């Protein structure tokens, strides 16, 4: 019901997908791609899908 | 007790859902607003500007503002309820902390004279009927749309606005030889209650001078606590010490983003079509009925 | 909301392919849609204070993070696994329902 909705800052961010180790890319992967370096604010809102 | 003509399970899910509605993490319908003409150097949506030391609170009514012949021109005149003096020009009104509570039956010239009195005479005007949402604008995005002071004063009561606030933490610092600009970013409309109750982390960067940036926040320790799964089915946190029964997650008002969900595997198959054998009786005259 | 979760497409990694900080987290299997959860930013993020303020939290005894298969209820007669408890990355309002 509650998911994250993170607004990035488009100057200090890096637009490509971050590439960790392959076994860690299926666990840590979509977390470090949502809290990517340059997250301005991180909100907890109602889930949209 | 007709239990609102509902299921036995549907009330059990309703007791969880009422915890979701009164949660402060989603209650982002902000009521209350403050017109004030203080400057803007460090933008953040948490900033609720303090009322200065020598201001007098005056409750708003229609009796105060009225037309009066002042200097060869009919000017709208304020009558300050402590002293009772007449104040026809907004250039020299005393510092009044007016608290508008109704905003109904109010003229457009009276609303013109108050917003003129904020800019010219440094008033602070609280309005407690304005409902609005807030989106924290990132500084590279900029303010997409503004909100006019004509709409903050001359509007029907139940209109839901949309104010845009900017997190000025990640603004680019200017170079040490750039000659300055000219105009200053001013600010007219401020909130009463704290914005960004939905905020979890902020400014995930690393500043080069100090260890952690000014006002950057960390995620709370309850967002990472899985805890165990109880025997009843209530989600518990981790025990804070030895021999401590853990805190159930539906009592406190924090948010936990990792939870133990009891789920069935591929060896259950709830709700398929099971197949039976039916054997009719031998004679219809041989079927016992009573007493059974 | 009368949903009823069935174990979807779940994978099981080797213990020598994950790092030492994910293997202390992982409960022996996990769903392919792992979700997003800030406890997985431990020693994978670029930010120095966020890596500290999560390691300084998760090393306390009052909290402990995991991901995946924790409980197992074998059947009494057929002796197969019936009801498992996976530690998803999902809020406690949906998970209590």
């Amino acid at each position: 019901y509650l998911t994250y909705s993170v607004k990035y800052e488009d100057q200090f961010t890096k637009k490509d997908k971050l590439r960790a180790s392959e076994a860690d890319d299926r666990i840590v992967g979509p977390t470090v791609n949502l809290f990517k370096y340059g997250a301005a604010v991180v909100n907890i809102d109602l889930n949209r899908d | 007790w007709s239990r609102y003509f509902l299921d036995e399970l549907r009330l059990r899910r309703l007791s969880v859902g009422l915890r979701l509605i009164t949660n402060p993490r989603i209650a982002r319908r902000f009521d209350g607003v403050r017109i004030m003409y203080l400057t803007d150097d460090d933008p953040d949506p948490d900033f609720v500007p303090d009322v200065p030391e020598g201001y007098v609170a005056v409750q708003y009514a229609h009796r105060l503002f009225s037309s009066s012949l002042a200097n060869k021109r009919n000017r709208v005149t304020y009558t300050h309820p402590p002293t009772g003096m007449a104040y026809p020009s907004p250039t020299g009104r005393p510092h009044v902390h007016m608290t508008i509570n109704e905003r109904a039956g109010m003229s457009k010239l009276v609303a013109d004279n108050i917003i003129a009195s904020v800019i010219k005479s440094n008033w602070v005007v609280d309005i407690h009927d304005i409902e609005y949402t807030a989106e924290v604008m990132t500084p590279s995005e900029g303010y997409t749309q503004h909100v006019d002071a004509e709409s903050i004063m001359t509007a029907p009561k139940g209109k839901l606005f949309h104010l845009q606030f900017m997190d000025g933490l990640l603004r680019p610092e200017p170079s040490a030889f750039d000659p300055p600009a000219s105009g200053e970013d001013m600010r007219l409309i401020y909130p009463l209650q704290p914005i960004s109750v939905a905020r979890s982390m902020r400014a995930i960067v690393n500043h080069n001078e100090v260890d952690r940036p000014r006002g950057a926040v960390a995620p709370s320790s309850y967002e990472m606590d899985t805890g165990t799964l109880s025997r009843n089915g209530d989600l518990l946190y981790s025990p804070v010490a030895n021999g401590q029964v853990g805190i159930p997650k539906l009592e406190v008002d924090h948010i936990s983003f990792s939870n133990v969900v009891s789920m069935m595997t591929a060896n259950i198959r709830t709700g398929d079509d099971m197949a039976v054998e039916r054997v009719n009786p031998d004679d219809v005259r041989a079927i016992n009925i009573r007493n059974a | 909301d009368n949903r009823l979760v069935i174990v979807g497409e779940t994978t099981t990694p080797m213990s020598n392919t994950l790092s030492t900080v994910v293997n202390n987290v992982l409960r022996t299997t996990y769903h392919n849609n792992v979700g997003v959860n800030p406890a997985l930013l431990r020693d994978f993020t670029q930010v120095n204070w966020l890596n500290r303020d999560i390691t300084n939290m998760l090393q306390q005894a009052g909290t402990k993070y995991g991901l995946g298969l924790t409980e197992t209820r074998l059947d009494y007669v057929r002796l197969v696994k019936t009801i498992v408890g996976h530690a998803l990355n999902i809020d406690h309002f949906a998970a209590s329902v």
